[PDB]
C-alpha cells in the first residue's frame, strides 16, 4: 500500500493541512489553481515542456497534502517546484533564469533585482531551500505519470479526429489546473474522464471495439461508465465554481 | 493545448512557449491563445492581485 | 515543519569515510539497533548555484527503477535536523581496492566470474534504457559473498533508440577519462550502450595488469594512448569517423597498428580472454561487441568454468 | 550438462528479466442529460474546436 500514499480519500482532502489552519475548502482549492496557473505561466516563459509544467503541478498538489498554504505560500513554492521539475523532466533551467521569470510574473512593477544585491542572493537561498523542502516532503518520489500519456495513446487507438485529440488533451491539462484528481484517481482513470467529457461536448461518439469492449476498457480495467459519468459531473461542477462562472466574456470584435 | 506524442523522450518534448506573445485583448482568439490565457482570461483565475 | 517520508540519518552510526562520490562524501555506517551496514552518500550542496544536483536526481530516479542482483541497491534517502544522504546496501569490497591489494590473488576462474557478473549487470541496465557512463574499477563493488554490484549511478542517464530521425545530443564529456571511449573524445553526443562496454574492456584488462591500461592526462593524450594501443583511427577501420568535426582538428597519428593482444599477451595469457578484450576495445562502437554477444563468448563457457569468489575474498 | 545447453539456458535467464475501433461518428440524438448539461455550460463545441490546439 505504497500507491495509496499519494492518493487520498475525500475525508483526507477535507482534512487538509490547510484546513487544519482554518482555510476554507473552496479557498484552498483556489490557492491550488492559482499555483497551477503560476506554474503554467512561468513554464511558458522559460519555454519548458508541458510535461515539465504538469510534473511541477503534481508536485504542488502533493506538497499541500503534507504542508499548509498558511506556512508555505503558493507563489514561493511554485518557482521551486518548477525549477525541480525542469531537472527531473530533462529540460533543466538555470536558477538565475527561474528567479527572473518568477519576478516578472509576481512583480511586473518592480525592477529585476541586481544579481549582486543582498536581496537577490536572498531570493536564491529561499528557492534552493524550498526545493530541498519539496524534495523531502515528497519523500524523493519524483517520477510522475500524467493523464496526457494515456489520453494521447487512447485517441490514436480509437482513431479520433485532430479536434477530438486536441480537446481530450486540453481537458487533461485543465484537470490538473482546476481539480485535485491527481490526488484522487490514477492517470489512466483521469484520461478516460477527459476523453469522455470531450466526447459528450463534441457529440463525437466512440463505438465498441471489434471484440465487443468499450474504449475505456483498453485504458484501465477498473473504469466503468457509472464512474465516468459521475466524475465528468464533478469536473463540470468544479468548472462552474471558477470565477467568471463559465460565462462567455469575449467581445466578438477585432483586436 | 496542443497534444504531444508521449512516446517522445522527456528531453525531446517541445517547449510550451507560444509562438506569439500574450496580449490583453479579450477576443475569442486571444482568450484561447494558450493555457495561461484560457485559465486567466476565460476562467478568471489569477495568482496576482 | 512536518516531513513524514524522510527519516533522519541519525538511525545510522557513521563508522568511517570510504571515498568521494560523483557529488558527495561516502561513509560506511551501521544501523544503531539492528547493526545492518549501509553506505551513506552525502549530497554536498556546496553547489547551491543550481540547487539540488540534477546528477543526484538522476541517480535517485534510476535506482528506484533498476532492481538487479548486479546493480547496487538504494534503500532510502535520509536528512539531517539540512544535508541529504543517499542510503545504499553496503558492500565489503570495491574492485579497484582488490586489484591494488597485493594479498588478493585471482584465479582465471574467478576473473571469468567477475566479468560475467559485470556484463550481466551492464546487460540489464542497457535493456532498461540506462547508460552508466562511468565504468571503472572503483565503481564496481563486491559483497562479502562475492556478488558484484555496479555502483555510483551519479553519472548515469536514460537514453533513446530515437527514431530513425532527429538524433540525441547527450552530454559529451562523461566517463572518467581513462575509461572514456574514442567516440566521446571525438565529440560524439549521439552515443549509446557501447561506451560502457569500452570501459568493461578497460576493466577486464586491469584484472591481469592490476593497473589501468591507458592513463591519459588530457583528452588528446588519452586519444593518443588509445591510438598507440588500439591502432590508428581511420575511416578504413572506422567508417564515417571523417564526419566528426574534430577528426582533423586534433591531428591523429596515422602509422600505429593494433597492438591490443601484443601488449596484453604477456599479462593475460589466456587466449579466449585476449580475444574478448580485443572485441571490447574495438574503436568503432558500431563494431564493438555488445553485452549479449560478450556473455555468450567462449571465454565464459570453456574450461575452467567460472567459480564463486567467496573463496579468494577471505584473504 | 553440455556447455551449449548450459550456455543457452543462461542466455534465456538473462532475457526473462526484461484496427480495433471504427472511425468515430457524430450523434445528434438521442441526447443524454450529461451532454445537454456540458453544451449549456461550455457552449457550442464546433465554435471552439478551431481555437483549442493548432491549425
Ligand atoms: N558500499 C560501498 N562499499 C565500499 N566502497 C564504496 C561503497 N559505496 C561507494 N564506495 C566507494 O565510493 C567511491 C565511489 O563513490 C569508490 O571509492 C567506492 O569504492
Ligand atoms: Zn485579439
Ligand atoms: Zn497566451
Amino acid at each position: 500500500n505504497n500507491n495509496k500514499r499519494w492518493y487520498f480519500t475525500r475525508e483526507q482532502l477535507e482534512n487538509s493541512p490547510s484546513r487544519r489552519f482554518g482555510v476554507d475548502p473552496d479557498k484552498e482549492l483556489s490557492y491550488r489553481q492559482q499555483a497551477a496557473n503560476l506554474l503554467q505561466d512561468m513554464g511558458q516563459r522559460l519555454n519548458v515542456s508541458q510535461l515539465t509544467i504538469n510534473t511541477a503541478i503534481v508536485y504542488m498538489h502533493r506538497f499541500y497534502m503534507i504542508q499548509s498554504f498558511t506556512q508555505f505560500p503558493g507563489n514561493s513554492v511554485a518557482p521551486a517546484a518548477l525549477f525541480l521539475a525542469a531537472k527531473v523532466e530533462e529540460q533543466p533551467k538555470k536558477l538565475e533564469h527561474v528567479i527572473k521569470v518568477a519576478h516578472t510574473c509576481l512583480h511586473p512593477q518592480e525592477s529585476l533585482p541586481d544579481t549582486r544585491s543582498e536581496a537577490y542572493l536572498q531570493q536564491v537561498q529561499d528557492l534552493v531551500i524550498l526545493e530541498s523542502i519539496i524534495l523531502q516532503t515528497l519523500g524523493f518520489e519524483l517520477t510522475i505519470d500524467h493523464p496526457h500519456t494515456h489520453v494521447v495513446k487512447c485517441t490514436q487507438l480509437v482513431r479520433a479526429s485532430k479536434d477530438l485529440a486536441q480537446t481530450s488533451y486540453f481537458m487533461a491539462t485543465n484537470s490538473l489546473h482546476l481539480t485535485t484528481f491527481s490526488l484522487q484517481y490514477t492517470p489512466p482513470v483521469v484520461a478516460c474522464v477527459c476523453i469522455h467529457l470531450a466526447c459528450k461536448w463534441s457529440n463525437w461518439e466512440i463505438p465498441v471495439s471489434t471484440d465487443g469492449k468499450h474504449w475505456w476498457e483498453y485504458v484501465d480495467a477498473t473504469v466503468t461508465l457509472e464512474l465516468l459519468d459521475e466524475l465528468t459531473h464533478e469536473f463540470l461542477q468544479i468548472l462552474e465554481k471558477t470565477p467568471n462562472r463559465l460565462k462567455r466574456i469575449w467581445n466578438w470584435r477585432a483586436c | 493545448m496542443e497534444p504531444v506524442d508521449p512516446r517522445l523522450e522527456p528531453w525531446k518534448h517541445p517547449g510550451s512557449q507560444p509562438k506569439t506573445a500574450c496580449t490583453n485583448c479579450y477576443c475569442k482568439k486571444c482568450c484561447f491563445h494558450c493555457q495561461v490565457c484560457f485559465i486567466t482570461k476565460a476562467l478568471g483565475i489569477s495568482y496576482g492581485r | 515543519v512536518e516531513c513524514p517520508f524522510c527519516d533522519e540519518v541519525s538511525k545510522y552510526e557513521k563508522l568511517a569515510k570510504i571515498g568521494q562520490g560523483t557529488f558527495g562524501e561516502v561513509f560506511k555506517a551501521r544501523h544503531r539497533k539492528t547493526g545492518q551496514k549501509v553506505a551513506l552518500k552525502k549530497v554536498l550542496m556546496e553547489n547551491e548555484k543550481e540547487g539540488f544536483p540534477i546528477t543526484a536526481l538522476r541517480e535517485i530516479k534510476i535506482l528506484q527503477l533498476l532492481k538487479h542482483e548486479n546493480v547496487v541497491n538504494l534503500i532510502e534517502i535520509c536528512r539531517t535536523k539540512g544535508s541529504i544522504y543517499l542510503v545504499f546496501d553496503f558492500c565489503e569490497h570495491d574492485l579497484a581496492g582488490l586489484l591494488s591489494n597485493v594479498l588478493v590473488k585471482f584465479t582465471l576462474s574467478e576473473i571469468k566470474r567477475v566479468m560475467q557478473m559485470l556484463l550481466n549487470g551492464l546487460y540489464y541496465i542497457h535493456r532498461n534504457k540506462i547508460l552508466h557512463r562511468d565504468m571503472k574499477a572503483a565503481n564496481v563493488l563486491i559483497t562479502r559473498d562475492g556478488v558484484l554490484k555496479l555502483a555510483d549511478f551519479g553519472l548515469a542517464r536514460a537514453f533513446s533508440l530515437a527514431k530513425n530521425s532527429q538524433p540525441n545530443r547527450y552530454t559529451n564529456r562523461v566517463v572518467t577519462l581513462w575509461y572514456r571511449p574514442p567516440e566521446l573524445l571525438l565529440g560524439e553526443r549521439d552515443y549509446g550502450p557501447p561506451i560502457d562496454l569500452w570501459g568493461a574492456g578497460c576493466i577486464m584488462a586491469e584484472m591481469w595488469t592490476r593497473s589501468p591500461i591507458m592513463q591519459g592526462n588530457t583528452e588528446q593524450h588519452q586519444l593518443a594512448l588509445i591510438s598507440q594501443l588500439c591502432g590508428s583511427i581511420t575511416p578504413e577501420v572506422w567508417p564515417n569517423v571523417d564526419n566528426y568535426e574534430l577528426y582533423e582538428k586534433l591531428e591523429l597519428v596515422k602509422g600505429q597498428k593494433r597492438k591490443v593482444k601484443d601488449r596484453l599477451k604477456a599479462y593475460v595469457r589466456d587466449p579466449y580472454a585476449l580475444d574478448l578484450i580485443d572485441k571490447l576495445l574495438v574503436l568503432d562502437p558500431a563494431q564493438r561487441i555488445d553485452s549479449d554477444d560478450a556473455l555468450n563468448h567462449d571465454f565464459f563457457w570453456s574450461d575452467p568454468m567460472p567459480s564463486d569468489l567467496k573463496g579468494m575474498l577471505s584473504t | 550438462e553440455d556447455r551449449n545447453v548450459l550456455r543457452m539456458k543462461e542466455r534465456e535467464r538473462r532475457n526473462q528479466e526484461i484496427p480495433l475501433f471504427a472511425e468515430p461518428y457524430k450523434v445528434t440524438s438521442k441526447e443524454d442529460k450529461l451532454s445537454s448539461r456540458i453544451q449549456s455550460m461550455l457552449g457550442n463545441y464546433d465554435e471552439m474546436k478551431d481555437f483549442i490546439g493548432d491549425r
